């Protein structure tokens, strides 16, 4: 099962679970700097492609 | 490597705009600060175009704006954007200037101070520009100012015949005249540079007076969508006027041509002058009456020293609300006098309150604060 | 749980962020195409035999 | 955003006049009589009309088809013999020169050895191609719309 | 040189051209708008944008 | 300024010949007079 | 970039003097003459000879330009 | 405390020219940077003052020009500042280059990329001024250009009949010529401010080409009082050209109107477009005229990769300043031969010379960097 695995199936599975996919977060201080729900949730699109 | 905090142009974007610390219980009364931006652009971009085909010549300066609205294409939308576009600015700088005295904003120093400052020179740029289309609230708007400008003891009457070009009245009368309405506007845009400058030093105030440095929210995206917004509604109702009432807010007797022959039925300012118009009206003097219009704008510097409360906004204040807006029905009032014609009634009313302005910020507002300190034991 | 029909576009153009900014040309079409179905339909309809074309016919018979 | 906000912002400077029926519009009258090129103010540049004469096309037809460079004759761009419509520029740098001098009928032109022809010809160097000619539809008898 | 020369180099140039297009064309598209093309204007006659 | 809002560009000229007017200086002549050539504005009605 | 964050140096001594103790000019006119005559001596072999190349050419070009006229 | 670096302005003043690290060894071919920004603040005041009488109409252009000489007052001294001031601006930009190419300071890659941007805006900014007195240069050099501004294959007849306002030259045809030429002197302003922000990230280069950290000195007052000095001594040049001779730059064939009609005996450019000028009539072509017109300005941003040697400064590479003085002297043989009719002599001098401007910086110099890499052992 691992033999199979090659870069294209590996490219389509991370685009399932990660792209554009509300995450859960937690956190515990000192934590001021911890960005933003909305700034995070942002993160998971991208630029160019 | 992000390339937002490194690279050099692009980390002065982002601490300004982007990453910026702010309150998250900031009011719609915080939109009219990038208001007042959009209506200076607008300005900016509008009379640049009207420039290039005006003509400051009192034979043809009348001529050359009734053919921009009739031969230019698309110049009866941009002229009556400029003139519009105006009461837009003036409406937006009274709402920002009433917020922050009701909610303390004047204990931020320096960015008051810079503001008292701008306040005048807007009000010199709007007067330069209704003498040059030259009607006849042109010609008797200008005559009115600069003989009461003549009264100032020592250096008056070297001031009055130096605008004119030295003449009466001819061509070279209005060069001077657009050219000083030409460069003010762009020292408006530098002095607007340096008062955000200093509020960066410290942040916002916010309606309840109690710093929030433990609430903080990024201005991106909570407030560039907020202000984004407000933007569109204030031009949309800026062309309901441009293409459904354009002449609502003028006065039809400046579509006569100057004539130091006919003869006026009466004289009335723009609705944003008729204010300190009726504070002049009621001193029958022409010193003591070009230092009460000059002191009922240099009054605003004096607030932070007037402050004898121990809170610094309104919010929790009930009695200096009542003078709040105590003072702003007798701007109101000094709207209606300024506007009607000197006789019995509007002649007591017009100095009764004229004395009510300064009698509410000099006296009885710092005796209000302390009363509510001591119903609260400090 | 039978949802509605939001997620027509959720997945195939609108995630890539692609279209999402290309919108503003791509789709800057057939709308200029429907609102003359509009305003100018409905400015003809409330002034009816008041504009020019509509009476031009009488002196345009050459 | 953009498409009544960049897409509107040209006429006031751009191809729409702001004179509309102006030029190109009248009626030309005989604003010259025959055998002149004299000066006008519109589209630009003086437009030359000219009355022509009889004897002027043979002077335009003998010319046979090997060495003018640029063929392009007299019988295709104006539809009158006895009319023609000229533009006071020249190919490569923009001169035209001072009225009715020439050797074999045309304008000579005294920069460093030209001459142009009078129905928009080139004999010389270093002109590169023929005379703009302008737009125009005889529609009417005499009411004339040159564009 | 050979500082930029690679099986890498170009592997994400295949990845970008389909990014790459999208780069060009877009603008080509977007020059018509701008500058009101007229030549391309009525490549397709639906947008009939001059009145 | 009448094209289009309540005559035709015919109907406007034939009108604006119903009056000649006072053209300027010319070689071999005076300030000569001329019919309305449309781009005329409406004749005025005191000398001075 | 400021004063104190540069760059790291060891064992080196400077000495000055205040400008109110000194001349204007010590030397102007014996040591001014001197050393600009060897500053111009290590430059003028390698600025020089490209502008002898224009004035040979600028004297050969207004040359057949005279006599192509009157024979 | 200390208010020069705690007071929120004063800071920025502080950190930009009080406090500032510079090379202590810096000679007077870095004193031309600061004249540039002198030669810019004078030529927009005085260029502020024409414009409130220049007329932008083909029957009244060139008549507006001789009024202001011979009726206004100071007209005739703030004209030929102008006229004159333009010749100092374009010498010290040659200067300017031709420094930063010596001493190799294009390596800074966004200050030298931002310059080559700089160096187009300026050019096309004294092109569109000089058409706006309107005599037989003005006419006879607009043409030049956008007739072989046709030979843009798909969008070039597009753009000629843009800029004249539809047509021919008329009223509205140098409406857009001075429109164009009021805007972009204040882009120019904007793009040397964030070219010096660029330059403030590393500091100056220095003429051994080696880095000097370990000796720095205050900006004040080093280079505060040899910067007022050149500044002195460049007015001074100025008003003798003012003064003493204030045609002697110029051509006296545009003391006569435009006249599509009359013909003159020559077409001759002002002195600092002449190079390129003798590049165009090289090419027997007009789409590999205007190719190789722009690309001789666009070869400035291919130094930074054509860089083959060890060392950044030429200093120590004495083959590679018998090179760069070759290159020198053929711009001054291509400004000769662009004042010059095209004959025999002069046909093939211009494009023999038009060679050796690519051949010297393509070819030549990379070659011989390498040999002096190689005779020293790298
Ligand atoms: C209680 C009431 C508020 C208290 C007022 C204090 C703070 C407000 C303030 O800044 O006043 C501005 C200033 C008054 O302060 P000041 O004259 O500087 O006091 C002298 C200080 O001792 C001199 O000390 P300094 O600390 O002011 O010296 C630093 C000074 C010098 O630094 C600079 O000015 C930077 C150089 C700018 C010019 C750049 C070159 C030219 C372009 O910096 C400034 O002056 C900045 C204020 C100027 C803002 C506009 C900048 C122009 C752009 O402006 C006014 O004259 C009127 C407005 C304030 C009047 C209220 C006072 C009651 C009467
Ligand atoms: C008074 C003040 C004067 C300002 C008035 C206007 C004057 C015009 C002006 O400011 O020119 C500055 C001009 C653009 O002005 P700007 O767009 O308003 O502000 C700069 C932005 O940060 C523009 O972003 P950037 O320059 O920091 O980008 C860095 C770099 C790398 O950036 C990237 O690859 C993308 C990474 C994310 C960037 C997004 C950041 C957040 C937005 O750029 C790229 O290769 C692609 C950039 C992304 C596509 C560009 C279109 C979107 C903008 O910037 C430069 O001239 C850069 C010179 C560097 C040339 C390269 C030479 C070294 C190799
Ligand atoms: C000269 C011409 C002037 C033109 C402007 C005329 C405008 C008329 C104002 C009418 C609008 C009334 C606002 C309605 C809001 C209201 O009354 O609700 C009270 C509400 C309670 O809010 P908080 O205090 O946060 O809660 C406290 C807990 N009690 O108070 C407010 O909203 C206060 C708003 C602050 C004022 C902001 C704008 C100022 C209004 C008028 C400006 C007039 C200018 C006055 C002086 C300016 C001089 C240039
Ligand atoms: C100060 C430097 C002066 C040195 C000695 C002075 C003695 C008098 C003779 C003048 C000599 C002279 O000018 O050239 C020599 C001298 C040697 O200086 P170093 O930096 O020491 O080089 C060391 C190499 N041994 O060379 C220089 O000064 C170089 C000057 C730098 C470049 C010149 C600045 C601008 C010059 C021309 C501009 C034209 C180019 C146009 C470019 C525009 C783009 C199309
Ligand atoms: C052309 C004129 C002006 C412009 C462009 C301008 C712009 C701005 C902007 C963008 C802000 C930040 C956002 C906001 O709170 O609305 C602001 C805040 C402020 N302005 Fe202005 N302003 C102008 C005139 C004035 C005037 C006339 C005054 C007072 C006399 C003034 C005093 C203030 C104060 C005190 C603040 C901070 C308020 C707070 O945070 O509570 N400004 N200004
Ligand atoms: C804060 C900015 C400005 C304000 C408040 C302002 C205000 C005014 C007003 C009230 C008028 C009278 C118009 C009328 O009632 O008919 C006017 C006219 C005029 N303004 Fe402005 N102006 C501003 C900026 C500018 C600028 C920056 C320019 C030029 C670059 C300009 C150019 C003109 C011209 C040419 C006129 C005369 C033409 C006309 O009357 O429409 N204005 N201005
Ligand atoms: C209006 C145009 C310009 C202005 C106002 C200007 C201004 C300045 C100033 C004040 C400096 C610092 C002092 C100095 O070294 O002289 C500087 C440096 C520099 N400039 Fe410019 N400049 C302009 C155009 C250009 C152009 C056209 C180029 C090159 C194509 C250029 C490239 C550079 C470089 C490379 C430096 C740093 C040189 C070094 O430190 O060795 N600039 N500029
Ligand atoms: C980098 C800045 C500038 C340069 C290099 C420049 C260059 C020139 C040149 C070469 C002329 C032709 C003058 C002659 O030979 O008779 C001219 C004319 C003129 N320029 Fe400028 N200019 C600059 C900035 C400005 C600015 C900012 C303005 C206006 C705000 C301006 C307004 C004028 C006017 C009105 C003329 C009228 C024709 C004349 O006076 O001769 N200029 N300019
Ligand atoms: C749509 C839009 C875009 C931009 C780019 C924009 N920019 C401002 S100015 C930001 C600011 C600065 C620079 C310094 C100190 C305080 C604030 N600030 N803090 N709160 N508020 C309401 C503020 O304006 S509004 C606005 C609106
Ligand atoms: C700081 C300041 C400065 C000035 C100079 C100023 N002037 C006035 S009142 C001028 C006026 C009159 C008396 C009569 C008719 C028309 C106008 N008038 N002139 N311009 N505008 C827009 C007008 O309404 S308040 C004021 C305040
Ligand atoms: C008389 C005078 C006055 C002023 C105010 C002035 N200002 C400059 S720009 C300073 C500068 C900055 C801002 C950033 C990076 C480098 C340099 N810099 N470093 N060395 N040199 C020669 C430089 O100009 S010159 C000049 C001359
Ligand atoms: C980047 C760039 C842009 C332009 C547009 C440009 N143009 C020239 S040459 C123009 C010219 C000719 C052919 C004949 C007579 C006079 C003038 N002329 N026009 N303005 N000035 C100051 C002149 O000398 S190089 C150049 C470089
Ligand atoms: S220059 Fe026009 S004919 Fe030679």
């Amino acid at each position: 099962r691992i033999a199979e695995v090659d870069a294209s199936v590996v490219r389509e599975v991370c685009s399932k679970y990660f792209y554009d996919q509300c995450p859960a977060v937690a956190g515990l201080g000192p934590i001021e700097q911890l960005p933003d729900y909305n700034r995070i949730r942002s993160g998971m699109f991208w630029l160019r492609f | 490597t992000n390339i937002r905090k490194s690279h050099p142009l692009m980390k002065i974007i982002n601490n300004a705009f982007i990453d910026l610390p702010a309150p998250s219980n900031i009011s719609s009364w915080w939109n009219f600060g990038s208001l007042l931006g959009i209506c200076l652009i607008l300005q900016i971009l509008t009379g640049l175009f009207l420039a290039m085909h005006y003509t400051s010549d009192t034979t043809t300066a009348f001529s050359s704006v009734t053919h921009i609205c009739r031969d230019v294409n698309y110049g009866w939308v941009i002229r009556y954007l400029h003139a519009n576009g105006a009461s837009m600015f003036f409406i937006c700088l009274f709402i920002h200037v009433g917020r922050g005295l009701y909610y303390g904003s004047y204990m931020f120093l320096e960015t008051w101070n810079i503001g008292v400052v701008l306040l005048f020179t807007v009000m010199a740029t709007a007067f330069m520009g209704y003498v040059l289309p030259w009607g006849q609230m042109s010609f008797w708007g200008a005559t009115v100012i600069t003989n009461l400008l003549s009264a100032i003891p020592y250096i008056g009457t070297d001031l009055v015949e130096w605008i004119w070009g030295g003449f009466s009245v001819d061509k070279a009368t209005l060069t001077r005249f657009f050219a000083f309405h030409f460069i003010l506007p762009f020292i408006i845009t530098a002095l607007a540079a340096v008062h955000l400058l200093f509020l960066h030093e410290t942040g916002s105030n916010n309606p309840t007076g109690i710093s929030s440095d433990m609430d903080k929210i990024p201005f991106h995206p909570y407030y560039t969508i907020k202000d984004i917004l407000g933007a569109l509604f204030m031009m949309l109702i800026l062309l309901i006027l441009v293409l459904f009432s354009p002449d609502l807010l003028g006065d039809p007797d400046n579509y006569t041509p100057a004539n130091p022959l006919n003869t006026p039925p009466h004289i009335k300012p723009e609705w944003y002058f008729l204010f300190a118009y009726a504070i002049l009206r009621s001193i029958p003097n022409k010193l003591g009456g070009v230092l009460a219009l000059v002191a009922s704008i240099l009054i605003l510097i004096l607030m932070p020293m007037l402050h004898t409360s121990k809170q610094r906004s309104m919010m929790f204040r009930p009695l200096s609300q009542c003078l709040f807006w105590m003072l702003v029905a007798d701007l109101i009032t000094l709207t209606w006098i300024g506007g009607q014609p000197v006789e019995h009634p509007f002649i007591i009313i017009g100095q009764l309150a004229s004395i009510l302005y300064f009698l509410i910020i000099l006296v009885l507002m710092p005796i209000t604060s302390i009363i509510e300190n001591n119903l609260l034991k400090w | 749980a039978a949802p509605t029909l939001t997620a027509r576009l959720y997945s195939l153009l609108f995630r890539r962020t692609s279209t999402f900014a290309l919108t503003i040309a791509v789709g800057a079409l057939f709308f200029e195409r429907a609102f003359d179905q509009g305003a100018d339909a409905i400015y003809e309809h409330i002034n009816q035999g008041k504009l020019w074309k509509h009476i031009k016919h009488k002196y345009e018979n050459k | 955003a953009a498409k009544n906000a960049v897409s509107q912002f040209v006429s006031s400077m751009s191809a729409s006049a702001d004179v509309l029926a102006m030029s190109k519009i009248e009626i030309k009258l005989s604003d010259i009589p025959e055998g002149k090129n004299m000066a006008f103010k519109w589209r630009g540049k003086p437009l030359f009309v000219r009355h022509r004469t009889k004897k002027e096309i043979d002077q335009e037809a003998a010319v046979e088809v090997s060495q003018l460079r640029d063929p392009q004759h007299d019988l295709e761009r104006v539809k009158k013999p006895e009319w023609v419509i000229l533009i006071g520029v020249c190919t490569h740098l923009g001169c035209v020169p001072i009225a009715n001098a020439g050797d074999f009928g045309g304008y000579y032109c005294p920069c460093h050895g030209s001459h142009y022809d009078a129905s928009g010809r080139i004999r010389k160097g270093p002109a590169p191609l023929n005379l703009e000619v302008p737009t125009y539809e005889f529609t009417s008898d005499d009411l004339v719309i040159v564009g | 040189l050979s500082r930029f020369l690679g099986p890498r180099y170009r592997e994400l140039a295949r990845n970008w051209i389909p990014t790459a297009s999208m780069w060009g064309a877009v603008g080509a598209v977007g020059l018509v708008w701008a500058t009101d093309w007229r030549l391309i204007l009525d490549w397709v006659p639906y947008i009939n944008g001059k009145f | 300024h009448l094209v289009g809002v309540c005559y035709t560009e015919e109907e406007a000229k034939a009108l604006a010949e119903e009056v000649e007017v006072q053209d300027g200086p010319n070689e071999d002549g005076e300030m000569f007079m001329r019919p309305g050539k449309l781009s005329d504005y409406f004749p005025k009605p005191y000398p001075n | 970039r400021e004063f104190g964050h540069l760059t790291r140096m060891r064992h080196v001594i400077t000495y000055s003097l205040s400008p109110f103790e000194q001349r204007a000019f010590p030397h102007y006119f014996t040591k001014g003459i001197p050393n600009v005559l060897r500053r111009t001596r290590a430059c003028i072999l390698r600025v020089a000879p490209p502008f002898v190349v224009f004035y040979l050419v600028y004297t050969w070009g207004t040359q057949e330009f005279e006599k192509s006229k009157r024979k």
